[PDB]
């Protein structure tokens, strides 16, 4: 019922591809840029070309993209014959590439049911491991046992196929044709291994992976351990896998714009970052500033420097100190939270795969986030090996892993979230953070801020204390509530992060006296200077001011001299 | 009885239909399906009481899953095409076998040539294969827990997965298997309500619990109030997104030896439905390609209590996750092949 339908999709796809031409001139009327990126390409003659998916939900009062949506697969060659037709036409070794991208919703791993097979989805995920490009067969000749004639044989994307009957009736016979590759076009196919969202997990569940498939030039862009959303078609293969042909690096102005033109916003900033917590506003700051980072940049010479903030919390026993840690998790995006007790692994462990016995690098805590916040709890009960691997992670932003021969190194961008606890639990001024921390210099070092909290008997704030926790503890309420919700502070986190801020030349004079004050009260060395180098940027970025002066970071100075 | 229901219940629907005044719903209703799904049935001894005898009937078990294979399509239908002049045949299933038709029929082909078995657009029915830990409500002396593979189909692929306190019920088959037709996701009389009523007014009550918690052993008030209000539990509220809170005690005995201790230690084990007298963890199955959960103690008991006896004596290395249960309830393993927290 489709071989009607199919030539009259086929002159509908041609038709939008043929109808609209270019007329963007003085951001007047708006006409879709198809032909003009078919004459770019001519010169270059790729033929991978990108058609967004919400410029054709437009024709047909969206019936045109609903037709197409669910028939997908059965209505893909007479899409590419269309666009044959059209390049043929407008244009005078021909492989084609169409891929859709932008959909307007974006579903998840574990809401895929048999519904949806053939058509086209948006799936949205992490990647796990990843599998070295190989040739695809695609389209092969096969000669005949005797008319030695050539037969241009096209694969059905399952497994290796053969004709039935000799085109040339020189023979009819049914034995075996062979395989013949100068006249048969080769794509390269990779597989990669796509796992649910750390931020979509259900209560409980465990974080159902899956196996994509991806042909044409969209291999060799997806870069392992990175957040990505891609766009294709579900074939079956004999399991459920997929086929993906758009590739992306993924992870309300007039409420923007209104929270940056007053003067108050950074007080509740540093009392809305964290509303369960009572008390603590050197912590809610550090935290606050070290979701955005800073000036990393490059280096006059070459080299890229370590622009992020790490932070870490010490302290005596039953805390709030790990609710942050439950909050982050549950807030940030870009978050993946470890116990560290039970913890290669946090610096990207090595696996094998059986085809060539060869490795791949899972990101596990250290890799998996991408301009975001490990988290690591109890960062004192871990081994030596794993914290001397977090300290070859951290000295340059970048990790390495030497297996099997191959040296692989990469670059991971972390703001490491250190929970410690002291040798004997409670913490006592009688001596240096050194002693009572029990970790060697080196992973004590490349640490920006440093967060103690003591605890005693003061009446006054603990009574207040324990009404809010008693208060707490009942059917959501107001109590704990913030003076504005997290649904505009996320577009600000992201508007905050695409500003890019830079220092002047009185922060410099004042910078310089303040290491020195600083260094007066010795360890402080270089890296501590990077540390609140890199804070004053984000508390410029918080407080969305370009040009820094030296008052905000006089709020920098003294958080350092609180510590 | 399930194939004669699904016609009966559209006829009394059509029945409902004709009795009153309505708009065009018989246009969908007359190719559509329903089902039923019978649940409220009585307990078993799981699948020990499973005798030959009660092959092909409804059984229920209550439990947790561990390991969820990731959902396998099956052909419902099948697409065939005669690759010389494209012409398409819809074949179905019929008791597990696919008639492949050999030549062409129809009139523009009538020649005898083979035809071609498309699948990438043909309907499939989704089936998988569930591990589930087995505990029924009593057990016998000398039985082990047991992993029976259960076995889901369409619309409810993906509603059951590892880490929940799961009631099932469906066809127990023949090695043997479960052929589910209803999960349970979600969790007296009235002269017994009433003597509850009445020995719930006393004065007593308080110290009358503690005597009849434990009537072979001494006193014990503090203890064996502890114990008592640490088996009521208490209240365990959370938020709609972000938030949650249980009413829990984790408790500690110390002191004197060769007293009640293990009593106490056996006679809970004896009371709760899930504990071990002793943490789980995630396993990547490569079988499968899918992160299974493998376990006992107390991931298990993700209910009820947990008996540890030697505190002292349990190494420094296994303490790390105990810190982690005493107020969170969470397991957070990151190892290689999973980084996962989980409930626990």
């Amino acid at each position: 019922v489709d071989d009607v339908t199919g030539e009259k999709v086929r002159e509908a796809f041609e038709q939008f591809l043929e109808d609209f031409s270019v007329q963007s001139t003085d951001t007047g009327e708006v006409e879709k840029v198809y032909r003009a990126q078919i004459e770019f390409m001519k010169i270059y003659d790729l033929n991978t070309i990108y058609i967004d998916y919400q410029h054709l939900s437009m024709r047909e009062n969206g019936a045109l993209a609903m037709a197409i949506s669910e028939q997908y697969y059965r209505f893909l060659p007479f899409l590419q014959k269309g666009l044959r037709r059209v390049v043929r036409k407008y244009a005078p070794e021909r492989v084609f590439q169409i891929s859709f991208f932008n959909l307007p919703t974006v579903h998840r791993i574990r809401d895929i049911r048999s519904e949806k097979i053939g058509s086209l989805l948006s799936i949205s995920g992490t990647v796990t491991r990843t599998s070295e490009v190989r040739p695809e067969l695609y389209k092969a000749s096969f000669t005949c046992d005797m008319c030695r004639a050539i037969v241009d044989n096209v694969e059905q994307s399952f497994k290796y196929t053969e004709p039935t009957f000799c085109p040339n009736p020189s023979c009819e016979n049914r034995a075996f044709w062979t395989l013949n590759v100068t006249r048969s076009r080769f794509l390269d196919w990779q597989k990669v291994r796509i796992q649910e969202n750390a931020n979509e997990i259900p209560t409980g569940s465990m974080p159902r992976t899956l196996d994509v498939i991806l042909r044409g030039d969209s291999v060799e862009r997806a870069k392992p351990g990175d957040r990505c959303k891609f766009t294709g078609v579900e074939i079956v293969v004999p399991k459920i896998s997929f086929l993906a042909c758009h590739v992306i690096s993924i992870g309300e102005i007039n409420e923007l714009k209104e929270m940056v033109k007053d003067e108050h916003i950074y007080d509740k900033l540093v009392r809305s970052i964290a509303p369960a917590v009572f008390g603590h506003e050197a912590v809610k700051k550090g935290i606050l500033l070290q979701m955005l980072g800073g000036v990393h940049k490059s280096t006059v010479e070459g080299i890229k420097l370590r622009g992020d903030i790490n932070i870490c919390v010490v302290g005596d026993p039953s805390t709030s100190k790990s609710q942050f840690l439950k909050y982050v998790v549950g807030f940030a995006p870009r978050s993946v939270y470890t116990s560290g007790k039970a913890s290669a692994g946090l610096t990207a462990a090595v696996v094998r795969d059986e085809e060539g016995g060869d490795y791949t690098i899972e990101a596990g805590a250290l890799m998996l986030a991408d301009n975001g916040i490990c988290c690591i709890d109890e960062f004192d009960k871990m081994d030596i090996s794993d914290q001397v691997a977090i300290h070859e992670a951290m000295e340059q932003q970048t990790i390495s892993i030497a297996k099997a021969g191959i040296h692989a190194t990469l670059n991971a961008r972390t703001s490491i979230l250190a929970a410690a606890n002291p040798v004997g639990g409670r913490y006592n001024r009688k001596l240096s953070l050194r002693g009572n921390l029990n970790m060697t210099a080196p992973i004590m070092s490349r640490f920006d801020l440093f967060f103690v909290i003591l605890d005693d008997c003061n009446e006054k704030i603990d009574t207040e204390l324990a009404s809010h926790i008693v208060d707490l503890h009942m059917k959501r309420d107001e109590a704990i509530e913030p003076p504005f919700s997290a649904e505009q502070l996320r577009r600000y986190i992201k508007y905050a992060r695409t500003f890019k801020p830079i220092l002047t030349k009185e922060a410099r004079s004042y910078l310089v006296e303040k290491y020195k004050e600083l260094r007066k009260d010795d360890r402080i060395t270089v890296r501590q200077l990077e540390s609140m180098i890199r804070l004053s940027e984000a508390i410029a970025r918080a407080n969305c001011v370009d040009e820094i002066t030296p008052s905000f970071i006089a709020e920098a100075y003294d958080l350092l001299r609180q510590s | 009885v399930i194939s004669i229901m699904d016609q009966t219940i559209k006829d009394c629907m059509v029945s409902l239909i004709v009795d009153n005044n309505l708009d065009y719903d018989l246009d969908e209703i007359e190719t559509k399906f329903y089902k039923v799904r019978p649940y409220n049935v009585g307990s078993c001894k799981g699948m020990r009481e499973l005798n030959p005898n009660d092959i092909d009937k409804l059984i229920n078990l209550k439990g947790l899953v561990l390991r969820s294979t990731p959902v396998i399509p099956d052909m419902k239908v099948a697409f065939f095409k005669c690759n010389v002049c494209d012409h398409t045949m819809a074949v179905e299933i019929d008791r597990g076998v696919i008639q492949e038709p050999a030549r062409c029929e129809r009139i523009d082909c009538n020649e005898p040539n083979s035809m071609s078995l498309i699948h990438n657009r043909c309907s499939f029915a989704d089936k998988q294969v569930i591990k589930l830990q087995e505990t029924p409500d009593f057990v016998p002396d000398g039985q082990t827990p047991h992993s029976i593979s259960l076995c889901v189909y369409d619309e409810l692929v993906d509603s059951c997965r590892a880490g929940d306190r799961i009631e099932v019920t469906g066809t127990f088959r023949s090695k043997t298997y479960v052929d589910v037709v209803h999960v349970k996701k979600v969790s007296i009389t009235d002269q017994d309500l009433a003597k509850i009523r009445e020995v719930a007014a006393r004065e007593d009550l308080y110290s009358l619990l503690a005597r009849s918690i434990a009537p072979s052993i001494y006193e014990l008030e503090d203890v064996k109030k502890g114990i008592l209000l640490q088996l009521f539990g208490g209240t365990n509220k959370t938020f709609t997104k972000g938030g949650r809170y249980r009413g829990d005690i984790n408790i500690l005995l110390c002191g004197d030896p060769s007293t009640s201790k293990s009593q106490i230690l056996q006679y809970v084990h004896k009371i709760t439905p899930r504990g071990v007298y002793t943490t789980a963890y995630i396993t990547r199955d490569v079988d499968t390609k899918q992160l299974v959960l493998e376990s006992g103690a107390l991931v298990l008991s993700d209910g009820g209590v947990c008996c540890i006896d030697e505190f002292d004596k349990m190494s420094d290395s296994t303490r790390s996750v105990l810190h982690e249960v005493m107020e969170q309830q969470t397991i957070s393993i990151a190892k290689a092949g999973i980084i996962t927290t989980l409930n626990a």
